[PDB]
């Protein structure tokens, strides 16, 4: 067996002990057994098969990433969303448009909205200073 | 004055103090969840920077633009800011440090560009007139990398296209649960690794398909994590700063209660006596 | 006598601007007390700073108060005082600290006091 990590930029996805794995590297399918020579490659979006020692089989879907294997260790730096020449350029185009305009969105913190409006209304018009004789 | 008019404001300030206490509690919980999510992000950048160091500063050191110090004629910044107020002085210290450094750079006559994460900096720098060129806003408590892809892509394209040089990320470093410091750090050209992988001598990767097109993707993905990491640290710093600020606001309210109650006591004493003296003096 | 047909338009406008921004600072004091000065809009921090600088520049040393403090007494002409307040209000002295305006004569003494801190 060897140690396998499946790690995204956000959170970890797998950290077990494995006996072999199978992936679709950019240049073709590819099977990693223990002791495999150090290797570096990109992997295409699709499934990957893990077999945990004692032979337990499971399938993890990856949106792509980079597979790097070492003596007795291996890691899959998985992508969190599909990546591509066109998709990333569309996202950059929208990110540019939103800046050439002055269009901005609303954060989803309804709790902060509630508390902020309540505090804005409670603090409003209460003429405390000049009621208490506090100079400051 | 007026006793009833003052009791109404005492009640209003008590309500304000209660609201601020609830906000302190909410922020003190979100801070823990955010700073754990902050630790969930280290392994990716660490185990990718080791690879980049092997391909970049190891044996057969390859050559890539992002690794070398071409001469600087304009600079770019990625600015992370909060989407929500009441965070204390967090955002303005950072924007003032950025303006100091960005002014030092324009003393030398270089041009500068900005990309904004968060609504507050977007509002600020258009008032100051900064040259924002890309932005993302509305992240809230759920910062995705698949949304940071955009402006980081804009800055990377402007770098390799030859326009920008020496781009930076500015953000707040979360250091202690009551101590956060604004930092400007360099992402590209890649900063210099403290460690040496001369000990990696004894092995080399079987690069499939080929090492250069692969180092390109490795470097692009690496700046992304470090930015994403900057965004998440800034978010935990925001939560900690809001906690401290609402604590202070609750104590300020608790002192205004003392002052208003002293005034109310004086007012009600004066009202009792001014009424009873009129009654007694009216009876011939 | 504080009418434009009696004191001139420039004096009237200067006095009314001073009143207006001191009143706006009064309206902000109560929220500054609770939340602190960091919640203020970027232009409200400016009215706060200019209001505090006006409050300092309203002070003056007196020839009869020359025995409570040691400062020499100052006599300020109307032209110089409106010249100074009109200057503060429109931000041409935004760069000086507040203490530069405490207990001075005309504004040209505040610019000097700023050098000595």
């Amino acid at each position: 067996t060897y140690h396998l990590d499946v790690v995204s930029a956000e959170q970890q996805m797998f950290s077990g002990l494995v006996e072999k794995i199978q992936v679709t590297g950019s240049e073709g399918e590819l099977g990693i057994y223990p002791g495999h020579a150090p290797l570096l490659t990109a992997i295409k979006p699709g499934m990957i098969r893990i077999v945990k020692q004692h032979g337990h089989e499971e399938f993890i879907y990856l949106s792509g990433g980079i597979l790097e294997v070492q003596p007795g260790n291996v890691t899959v730096l998985a992508d969190t969303a599909i990546r591509g020449q066109d998709l990333d350029e569309a996202r950059a185009m929208e990110a540019k448009r939103k800046a050439e305009e002055h269009i901005s969105s609303s954060h989803g913190d309804v709790d902060y909205a509630q508390a902020s409006a309540e505090l804005a209304k409670a603090i409003a018009q209460l003429r405390v200073i000049e009621l208490t004789k506090k100079a400051m | 004055a007026g006793a009833k008019d003052i009791r109404s404001k005492i009640a209003s300030v008590q309500n304000t103090q209660k609201i601020t206490k609830a906000m302190e509690m909410v922020a003190a919980s979100k801070m823990r969840k955010s700073q754990d999510r902050m630790a969930a992000s280290r392994p990716y950048a660490e185990t990718m920077r080791k690879v980049i160091g092997h391909l970049a500063h190891g044996n057969l050191e390859y050559k890539h633009p992002y690794l070398e110090d071409r001469d600087v004629k304009r600079v770019g910044y990625l600015v992370v800011s909060t989407d929500r107020g009441l965070a204390g002085g967090l955002n303005i210290n950072l924007f003032k440090k950025l303006l100091a450094e960005m002014k030092t750079w324009t003393d030398k006559g270089v041009q500068a560009d900005l990309a904004m994460i968060g609504s507050k900096g977007v509002s600020f720098f258009n008032s100051v007139g900064g040259n924002v060129v890309a932005q993302v806003t509305g992240m809230g408590d759920n910062p995705s990398l698949s949304e940071l892809i955009g402006p980081v892509k804009v800055m990377l394209q402007a770098y390799d296209e030859g326009r920008l040089d020496k781009l930076y990320i500015v953000s707040n470093k979360f250091i202690n649960t009551m101590s956060q410091v604004p930092t400007i750090s360099q992402l590209l050209p890649l900063p210099a690794s403290d460690d040496d992988d001369l000990k990696h001598k004894s092995w080399d990767y079987l690069y499939e398909p080929d090492p250069k097109a692969l180092l390109d993707t490795l470097l692009r993905r690496y700046v992304e994590s470090q930015v994403y990491q900057g965004v998440v640290e800034n978010l935990a710093s925001e939560q900690a700063a809001r906690m401290v600020a609402m604590k202070a606001a609750t104590d300020n309210g608790g002192s205004l209660i003392k002052e208003l109650q002293l005034v109310y006591n004086k007012a009600r004493q004066a009202s009792i006596t001014q009424e009873l003296t009129e009654i007694v003096s009216g009876a011939a | 006598q504080l009418d434009p047909l009696v004191v001139g338009q420039e004096h009237y406008d200067t006095a009314r601007g001073v009143q207006s921004i001191l009143q706006r600072y009064q309206e902000l004091k109560d929220i500054i007390a609770i939340l602190g000065m960091d919640e203020l809009s970027e232009e409200d921090k400016l009215v706060v700073a200019r209001a505090r600088k006006i409050q300092r520049f309203l002070s003056q040393p007196f020839f009869v108060a020359e025995v409570f403090t040691g400062s020499p007494g100052k006599y300020v002409s109307l032209k110089d005082t409106i010249r100074g307040f009109k200057g503060i209000m429109e931000g041409e002295y935004d760069h000086l600290p507040e203490q530069a305006f405490y207990m001075v004569g005309s504004i040209e003494e505040a610019v000097e006091k700023a050098k000595k801190l």
